[PDB]
């Protein structure tokens, strides 16, 4: 069950300068990076091409490619339609993608971020606001709906494209996406808040609690997961203790890449 | 507007005189333009890799830098942060022990 | 869905203000202002996306322009040049691509305005030669003595305009062509059947539009200010 | 410039067919409009060409569009004395308000009419006001003749007029000064042998 997300990230700052970035992800692993500097899409694993010919892939790369400077005008030509009511510095976020479910069933998206806030998205056949966005909006709305050759490749892009896309990525990503990398877990304390450190764990679900003997400690707080930059993650567990109750205590990891056999540490 | 928070930690576990890897991971920020350092000492190291920014659900932005280091018992580490939201930069040293 | 322009046709002098107004009762949003000169297509100076929006094109120099209200878009000259001869056009349109087009207003920047003159109006007669030999009758105007060349010479028969049978020089020809600020001179047929002319109901009349000063322009010189006027010859037809 | 037009003039007689091409670099190109204007006025739409391999037609005017190439042909049918005019490309780089129209230089056209009848004549033609005042009329010569114009002496261009409800066409020009005669007047010109000269 994979959700792949094309992100993409522009600045305004005013009428002149502006940039915009990309990144794609399936799952939570990188496939793609598209920097302002580039021209061109820049592939992050060896099978980001996923089953397009080189024919396809160019296709879809040009298209992208007249995107990003039809987009940045299409901005700054609408602040100049709205003006004076919304002025620079501008943020715009676009998620855009598709979800993956088994069989042959998925659903796609197209959602846009103002300053910040969901205001947009693309739905069925048109662009919408959604609900809580200004009225001020309908404008614009109104005039990217007169584009018609837009909606029709978005149409394309969202309904067909995406979801056959990314069936090929899973087929040609299957090995990194499957891959299991073993958790290394270490000790310590702090003023008494005792830290159980885990890392390098492939995939995201796992298990993690202190210990006496077989009682599972209730008073563990797990913390959030974070990256590490080789596309592993990292977790923590602390446990609050009084001085003298250190001896017996244990961190229990358990995760999918060591085969039922868990990481006892004992303190 | 909102500001970011900092979590500093390595990638293996610390021993003094052995090379590692240590990971600055900035979030929830937002606008997206940021400066991030990593310290040794309070000096800027040089070599310092930053993955492509990205955001969340909530559309707060999201960026890791890290660095190879090696921990000793004397060198500090830290991650300095400036951002529109702070008027000053904000700084979290690294610990060993946290 | 249509679009007007005014004036149509200006004489004016360097350092002089001109203002050329567009206007459109389509409602629509936006407007666009561009020039056409030989050898170039129509190149953008400013444009407009509604009451109080006003934004640069692509060759904005020299010109502003003012959006008073939904109908009207106005592209002010402050300081006019020779370089801003051109022909000017107008468009309008809503959230869709099609823009929608006025006539066009011919602009013409003179570095003096000494030599401006009206055109002398002359109607000839029909020959009766030609009328027995073709059974039709051709009129002819002359209109002489002018500079500048921007006149509109039109044909009127019982005080409508009639174009078949017409036909008028694409350009004037100079008087004194070796002279840089030569007069000019313009002539125009109307071909009709004998019995047209022959009826002495029917009145001819040739009319030129003269486009020269405004009534606000200065004028130093003892003769008749010459001021843009309509300058006509007319007769009637006969046995 | 991204847009540019061929041939940049071109003559032809009544009744033949003629190509006219526009080739453009805009990117994107949404649509190509042709437009006709007559001299002196504006711009009338003639088409719009909106898919990546197209075809449009109106009545006479057929036209063609090719994306992938960026090229686009106007095809004119049958040509008549009133497609003398100059023709334009335009390429829309939006299908919307937000986009800029990328304008060609044009291709201008004229087409020689076909006089049917001749019957070359030189009438004198006297002012309505001033009976001693006169001009010269050189009329009813087919397009095979050239006009050509002492400098007190004034001889405009050849013009065609149009009798539209006759289905009549004639060619002229005039002649005027001031001994000067109307036989002495075209003198400088290759007139026909038959030419009439009356009274
Ligand atoms: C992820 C979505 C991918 C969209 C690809 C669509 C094709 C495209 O590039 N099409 C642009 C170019 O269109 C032109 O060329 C095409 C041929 O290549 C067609 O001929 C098309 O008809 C023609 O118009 C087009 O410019 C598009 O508008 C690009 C931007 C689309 C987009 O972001 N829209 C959603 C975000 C906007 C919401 C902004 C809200 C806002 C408003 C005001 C101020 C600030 C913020
Ligand atoms: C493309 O598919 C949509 C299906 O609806 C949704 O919108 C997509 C863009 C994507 O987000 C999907 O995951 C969603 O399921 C079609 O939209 C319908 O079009 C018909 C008429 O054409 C209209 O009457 C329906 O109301 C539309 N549906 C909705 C929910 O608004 C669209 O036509 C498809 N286009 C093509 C070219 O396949
Ligand atoms: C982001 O990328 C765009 C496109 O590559 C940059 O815009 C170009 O900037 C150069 C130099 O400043 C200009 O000569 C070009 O005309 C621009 N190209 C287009 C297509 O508009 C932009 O500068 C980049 N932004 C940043 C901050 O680096
Ligand atoms: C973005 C529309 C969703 C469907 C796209 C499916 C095709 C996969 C393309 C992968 C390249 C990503 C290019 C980044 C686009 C962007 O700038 O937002
Ligand atoms: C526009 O913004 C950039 C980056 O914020 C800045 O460096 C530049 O000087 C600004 N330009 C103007 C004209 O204010």
């Amino acid at each position: 069950n994979y959700t792949f997300r094309c992100l993409q990230m522009s600045s305004f700052a005013n009428r002149s300068w502006s940039r915009t970035d990309s990144v794609v992800w399936l799952g939570d692993l990188q496939t793609h990076r598209w920097s302002n500097d580039s021209a061109t899409i820049s592939f992050t694993k060896p099978w980001s091409q996923g089953k397009l010919s080189n024919q396809q892939w160019e296709k879809l790369q040009h298209m992208f490619q007249v995107y990003r400077v039809s987009f940045t005008r299409d901005i700054q030509e609408l602040v100049k339609m709205m003006s004076p009511k919304e002025d620079y510095p501008i943020e715009i976020q676009l998620s855009a993608g598709c979800e993956m479910y088994p069989g042959n069933a998925s659903e796609s998206f197209l959602h846009v971020a103002f300053q910040g806030k969901y205001v947009v998205r693309f739905w069925g056949t048109s662009w919408q606001t959604v609900p809580g966005a200004p009225s001020w909006l309908d404008l614009p709305i109104k005039v990217l709906n007169a584009d018609q050759g837009t909606s029709a490749t978005v149409q394309m892009l969202l309904n067909d494209t995406c979801p056959l896309f990314v069936r090929g990525l899973l087929e040609a990503g299957k090995s990194d996406l499957e891959k299991q990398e073993k958790p290394v877990a270490w000790l310590s304390s702090v003023p008494r808040q005792l830290v159980c450190h885990v890392s390098g764990f492939y995939p995201k679900p796992v298990w993690v609690m202190w210990m006496r003997g077989d009682q599972e400690q209730q008073g563990t707080h797990r913390g959030d997961f974070l990256p590490n930059a080789d596309e592993t993650w990292y977790l923590q567990a602390t446990l609050d203790v009084e001085a003298g109750e250190e001896a017996g205590l244990a961190c229990r990891v358990k995760h999918s890449s060591l085969g039922g056999q868990d990481i006892i540490l004992y303190w | 507007q909102k500001t970011p928070q900092i979590q500093v930690y390595s990638r293996h576990p610390p021993e003094n005189g052995k090379p590692n890897i240590l990971n600055c991971y900035v979030t929830q920020f937002h606008p997206p333009h940021i400066e991030i350092q990593m310290l040794k000492n309070g000096k800027k190291i040089p070599k310092v890799e930053m993955s492509d920014m990205s955001f969340s659900k909530d559309w707060s932005f999201y960026i890791l830098a890290h660095t190879e280091f090696t921990p000793t018992e004397t060198d500090t580490y830290a991650c300095r942060v400036k951002h529109a939201s702070m008027a000053e930069p904000k700084t979290v040293y690294w610990d060993r022990d946290m | 869905a249509a679009v007007t322009q005014s004036p149509r046709n200006k004489v004016a002098v360097t350092g002089g203000k001109v203002t050329l107004s567009c206007n459109q009762t389509n409602n629509h949003n936006n407007m666009y202002w561009y020039r056409q000169d030989t050898g170039h297509g129509l190149r953008l100076i400013h444009y407009s996306y509604g009451a109080g929006s006003t934004e640069k094109g692509d060759i904005p120099d020299g010109y502003k322009a003012s959006r008073p209200s939904q109908e009207n878009f106005s592209l002010i000259l402050e300081l006019a040049t020779p370089s801003q001869t051109s022909v000017y056009f107008c468009a309008s349109g809503d959230e869709g691509y099609t823009q929608y087009f006025g006539p066009g207003t011919r602009l013409l920047v003179l570095e003096d305005l000494r030599n401006v003159t009206p055109p002398k109006v002359s109607l000839f007669e029909p020959s009766k030669a030609e009328i027995s030999h073709t059974q039709k009758a051709t009129l002819v105007c002359l209109a002489t003595g002018f500079y500048p060349d921007h006149v509109e010479l039109s044909w009127w028969v019982n005080g409508k305009e009639v174009h078949s049978g017409v036909c008028t020089d694409p350009q004037p020809l100079k008087e004194q062509p070796a002279l840089n600020d030569s007069r000019y001179s313009l002539s125009s047929r109307l071909r009709v059947s004998a019995t047209f002319w022959q009826n002495p109901r029917n009145h001819f009349r040739c009319q030129v539009q003269f486009y020269g000063l405004s009534e606000n322009d200065e004028w130093t010189q003892d003769r008749a200010k010459p001021v843009t006027q309509i300058v006509s010859a007319e007769a009637w037809g006969r046995a | 410039t991204q847009v540019e037009q061929s041939p940049q003039s071109l003559v032809v007689r009544q009744g033949e067919n003629c190509v006219l091409q526009c080739n453009y670099s805009v990117t994107p190109d949404n649509h190509l409009r042709w437009f006709k204007q007559d001299t002196g006025k504006g711009l009338v739409s003639l088409t719009v060409l909106v898919d990546q391999k197209d075809k449009t037609s109106n009545g006479r005017y057929s036209a063609t569009l090719d994306k992938d190439a960026k090229h686009s042909t106007l095809h004119i049918t049958a040509t008549l004395l009133d497609d003398t005019a100059t023709y334009i490309c335009v390429v829309g780089d939006r299908g919307s308000a937000l986009g800029r129209l990328h304008f060609g230089a044009g291709t201008q056209l004229i087409v020689i009419p076909d006089i049917q009848n001749p019957d070359p004549a030189v009438y004198q033609l006297r002012d309505s006001k001033s009976s001693d005042k006169s001009v010269c009329l050189f009329t009813d010569f087919d397009s095979q003749t050239n006009v050509s114009q002492d400098s007190d002496v004034y001889i405009t261009d050849k013009c065609v007029l149009d009798m539209r409800s006759m289905d009549f066409k004639s060619n002229s020009a005039v002649a005027w000064s001031n001994d000067f005669a109307c036989a002495n007047a075209f003198n400088n010109s290759i007139i026909p042998e038959d030419t009439f000269f009356p009274s």
